[PDB]
This record gives structure tokens, C-alpha cells and sequence, in this order.
């Protein structure tokens, strides 16, 4: 048996029966190229939203942008996206500036920790900066 | 609460017990690890010797 | 704290959080104290995130 | 997208047109009230996303 190679980083007598000819012309409809062209689009996974969560340190990714103002940016991004497949300057379908009236909406972002404080300051450098002031040296 | 006093005039130096008593620097002791942590400069002069 | 320099304002903020290996005027008031009353101790989360 | 390229209804907005049939070029007035669904409609627009 041979290796499988990794996808992502780690740690480390007459033969010819009759009814074999191919003599048949037959154009499909729908066609296999425009159906298979539609579906590839309908197989693709969801994007992975990992704003707001902590890395490998403890830090929380993402930008420091308002949890509520977060939320309105990237409705706006979906109708310019929208605009672009449909390949129009204006969309019809709009994810923004419709008639309903969220305010209370919110959305994750880099500003938030996990203990519900702010991000000013990253995680790592409270911790470092609280057990400095602790320290001790050798006596003159 | 280990609190350690100098002794004056020859006089040993003493720590404070749990019971709130003051023993010399002999004997067994019981020590918890993070008592040494918190005191790792001081009690490492006072008791090496 | 927010600001440069806040490494000083942790000894302040918490008189209890200081080590007492001394029998100082200082030493003895930390250690006749309570250890609980310290930081943090009620919260009112009533988003997740 | 997908419902588009397997679903056998085509949308030809010339019916609409061809029902009307209404012409009168340059109406001295709009209040036709043919010429007035047909401008709300817009059948030439070809997006029905």
C-alpha cells in the first residue's frame, strides 16, 4: 500500500457483439453542460465565520468595530455581492435599506472578549502587565 | 500568614506557626508549594544556610 | 486600566494581593484581612458574545 | 439559479404586450390607462432574479 498525502499542516473466436455500435444522436434538454454548470455553485460548503473567537493565544480575532454598526457593514457588502452576480449596477434583491426597522440587530466582532469585557487591549497583554507587578529581586 | 521576624542580640529568628506561635528555624515544617512561590527571593536568604 | 504605565496601578488597586513574608507595620495590617473581597464579583451578562 | 436551468416555465413578457394591444404613439396623455400599466410593468427588463 502506498501513502496518502495530507491536506493541511500538522504538528510536526469473433469479439464484436452485435448491439455494441453507437450510432444514437440524442441532444438532451435541459443540457448535461448547463445543468452541471448550476449545480457545482449549490455543492460549495458555507463560509466559516470565526469572528469573535479566540486564537491559538487567547486573543480574540476579528477587527475592533461596534457590535451593532458590524451588523449593518455587512449588509451592505451582501447587496454589493448581489449586485455583481446578477451583473447589474443595481440589485433588486437587497439585503439593506429595507423596510424593517432593526436597530437591536447584533453581530460578532473583535471588540467583545469572552468575559464580556472590552478589546482594547489584547488578552495577552493584561495577563503579562498583572503578573508583572509581582516580582521580586536578588538583594543588593 | 508566615511572617518572619529577625532575632536581636544572638537571639534565633522565629516564623509563625498556623496555630499563631513563633518557632525557630529547626525541625520539621510542612510546607504548601505556593508559599515558597509567593516568597521565592526571601525565604530562599533566609534559609539556604 | 487603560493608558501607559499601568503596570503600577495593579499594587495600588489591591492592597490584599501583596505576599507577607515580613513582620513590617505594613505586612502585619495585610494579614490580619479577609481573602475573598477581591476583584470582580457580580456581573449582569444578558447577551451571549 | 439552480430552479431556473431545470424548471420547464419560461417567462415571455410579449404577452402582456400582445393582450394590451395598445399603441396610440406619442398619447397626447398618458391617462390611456393601457399606456400607463404597460410604463409600470416595463415588460422590456429582462431580471426576474
Amino acid at each position: 500500500m502506498k501513502r496518502i498525502p495530507r491536506k493541511t499542516k500538522g504538528k510536526s473466436p469473433a469479439t464484436t457483439e452485435p448491439g455494441t455500435s453507437n450510432r444514437e444522436q440524442y441532444k438532451a434538454r435541459p443540457g448535461i453542460a448547463s445543468v452541471q454548470r448550476a449545480t457545482e455553485s449549490a455543492e460549495m460548503p458555507m463560509k466559516n465565520n470565526d469572528e469573535g473567537t479566540p486564537d491559538k493565544k487567547g486573543n480574540t480575532k476579528g477587527d475592533l468595530v461596534n457590535e451593532h454598526s458590524e451588523a449593518k457593514d455587512e449588509a451592505d457588502e451582501a447587496t454589493k455581492k448581489q449586485a455583481k452576480d446578477t451583473d447589474k449596477s443595481k440589485a433588486q434583491v437587497t439585503y439593506s435599506d429595507t423596510g424593517i426597522n432593526n436597530a437591536n440587530e447584533l453581530s460578532r466582532s473583535g471588540n467583545v472578549d469572552n468575559e464580556g469585557g472590552s478589546n482594547q487591549k489584547p488578552m495577552s497583554t493584561r495577563i503579562a502587565e498583572a503578573t508583572s507587578a509581582i516580582v521580586s529581586k536578588h538583594p543588593a | 500568614d508566615c511572617r518572619i521576624s529577625f532575632g536581636m542580640n544572638g537571639a534565633a529568628p522565629m516564623i509563625r506557626d498556623e496555630t499563631g506561635l513563633m518557632v525557630p528555624f529547626e525541625g520539621n515544617w510542612i510546607f504548601p508549594l505556593a508559599l515558597w512561590q509567593m516568597n521565592t527571593r526571601y525565604f530562599n536568604q533566609q534559609f539556604d544556610a | 486600566l487603560p493608558g501607559p504605565d499601568a503596570e503600577k496601578w495593579y499594587s495600588i488597586m489591591y492592597p490584599t494581593r501583596m505576599g507577607t513574608p515580613n513582620v513590617s507595620k505594613i505586612c502585619n495590617f495585610v494579614a490580619s484581612c479577609v481573602r475573598n473581597r477581591v476583584g470582580r464579583f457580580d456581573r449582569a451578562q444578558m447577551m451571549n458574545g | 439559479v439552480l430552479l431556473q436551468r431545470i424548471s420547464p416555465l419560461q417567462i415571455d413578457p410579449t404577452i402582456i404586450s400582445n393582450t394590451m394591444s395598445t399603441v396610440s404613439e406619442s398619447t397626447t396623455q398618458t391617462l390611456s390607462p393601457a399606456s400607463s400599466i404597460l410604463g409600470k410593468l416595463r415588460p422590456s427588463n429582462s431580471d426576474f432574479s
